[PDB]
């Protein structure tokens, strides 16, 4: 795959940053691509990280998987520290669509069983039913780093 | 700062920003000269079907989109009642925003 | 002071970029947060790295010889003590004590 | 920073935004672009209370915190009309449906 992390074996040291309002699970791409879990940082926490130079990283909300951003974009990827400082990864909210947003609302409020009982057009149930998903968000990254060569 | 006027079904008139009003891909559109010729491009746009409380939330959001889009500064949350969730997202899903 | 000063070419060699593949776990002192320890100042009543070991030499803080040997000791008992021995880390432990041993043997 | 605003009168709502530093008269000049009526003929009210011309947005209670984007603050509007000011009257917004029984 494209999209994982270098087997560097050079560490690099990283501050991790929640300044969005929701709980983040820190998701690290493998040397094979698979994600792997780490402990989630509460909403308004930081805490130092030893990562290596090549190591991939993306972040989500923690109970709906909804997509958030590191440094204003998807994908972080640590440099060595230039002589020993810290490399800063500042994790927030994108500006979601309006769309994505009321998505995110009604699935907080409604069993994904009873999407099919709302008073809405046959299209926005399949919408509803589209979760967030990490190995999703994966093929479409893949295809537009696959556009950039 | 050219403004627009959105009428809701109700008959409420909403003015904002023709930048910030861009924001949905159906407006874009309804401004927009016919087709491919940038001409007779309007300055009103009429929504039968949405309302007062629906349109008003979608012009925040334009306002909140422009705001925070490419922004430095940390982001906030954009909140929507469960009241108004169904309709909103009926709203968004008809204006491509 | 002579001997401290050969105590001095041995942690220049513990530094050296031929060692870094091994030596890095000890360049600096044991960042809890970063590695997400909960348990180990509990377990390890006496941490040590390599760069403390460098400050305290700059300090003329150790005695003799066999004081610098003993923290030198200390940083890789450390670490044999928190880890499993299967773990990777014990190897680069044992890898850089390696040099750290047979340099220190050689001690007039 | 930037206060974000309804000005609203009647069923006419407008949004727009200034800085806390402005003072209420750019704010009627800012009313004056949009629909056509001059600084005299406009009275702008924070809920009840009538605004000075001369008083910052600030001073008057609009805050970054109180008046953000997502959520801005609403200013009342009146106009003059047969040389005397109309009271304020704001028409509300239509309400939403009661909450569906699937989202309880």
């Amino acid at each position: 795959p494209v999209l994982r992390s270098v087997n560097s074996r050079e560490p690099s040291q990283v501050i991790f940053c929640n300044r969005s309002p929701r709980v983040v699970l820190p998701v690290w791409l493998n040397f094979d691509g698979e994600p792997q879990p780490y402990p989630t940082l509460p909403p308004g926490t930081g805490r130092r990280i030893h990562s290596y130079r090549g190591h991939l990283w993306l972040f989500r909300d923690a109970g709906t998987h909804d997509g958030l951003l590191v440094n204003q974009t998807e994908l972080f990827v640590p440099s060595l520290n230039v002589d020993g400082q810290p490399i800063f990864a500042n994790i927030t909210l994108p500006v979601y669509t309006l769309k994505e947003r009321c998505l995110q609302v009604v699935r907080s409020l409604v069993k994904p069983e009873n999407y099919r009982r709302l008073d809405i057009v046959r299209s926005l149930y399949e919408d509803l039913e589209d979760h967030p998903n990490v190995q999703k968000d994966l093929e479409r990254l893949t295809q537009e780093r696959i556009a950039h060569q | 700062m050219m403004y627009v006027k959105l009428i809701s079904s109700d008959g409420h008139e909403f003015i904002v920003k023709r930048e910030h009003a861009l924001t949905s891909g159906t407006i874009k559109a309804m401004l927009s000269g016919p087709g491919q010729f940038a001409e007779n491009e309007t300055n009103e746009v009429n929504f039968r079907e949405i309302p007062s409380h629906v349109l008003s939330k979608v012009c925040m959001y334009f306002t909140y989109k422009v705001r925070y889009t490419n922004s430095s500064t940390e982001i906030p949350e954009f909140p929507i009642a469960p009241e108004i969730a169904l309709e909103l997202l009926m709203a968004a899903n008809f204006l491509d925003c | 002071s002579e001997q401290l000063k050969c105590c001095s070419g041995i942690l220049k060699e513990m530094f050296a970029k031929k060692h870094a593949a091994y030596a890095w776990p000890f360049y600096k002192p044991v960042d809890v947060e970063a590695l997400g320890l909960h348990d180990y100042c509990d377990i390890i009543k006496h941490p040590m790295d390599m760069s403390t070991i460098k400050s305290k030499l700059e300090a003329r803080e150790y005695r003799d010889a066999q004081e610098f040997g003993a923290d030198v000791r200390l940083m890789f008992s450390n670490c044999y003590k928190y880890n499993p021995p299967d773990h990777e880390v014990v190897a680069m432990a044992r890898k850089l004590q390696d040099v750290f041993e047979m340099r220190f043997a050689k001690m007039p | 920073m930037d206060v974000f605003l309804m000005i609203r009168r009647h069923k006419t709502t407008i949004f727009t935004d200034a800085k806390e530093s402005s003072t209420v008269f750019e704010l009627k000049r800012i009313v004056e672009g949009i629909l056509k009526r001059p600084p005299d003929e406009q009275r702008l009210y924070k809920d009840d209370q009538l605004l000075d011309d001369g008083k910052t947005l600030g001073e008057c209670g609009f805050t970054s915190q109180t008046a953000r984007p997502q959520a801005p603050a609403t200013v009342g509007l009146a106009f003059r009309a047969d040389d005397t000011f109309e009271a304020l009257c704001i028409e509300p917004f239509s309400s939403p449906p009661e909450l569906p029984d699937v989202m309880k």
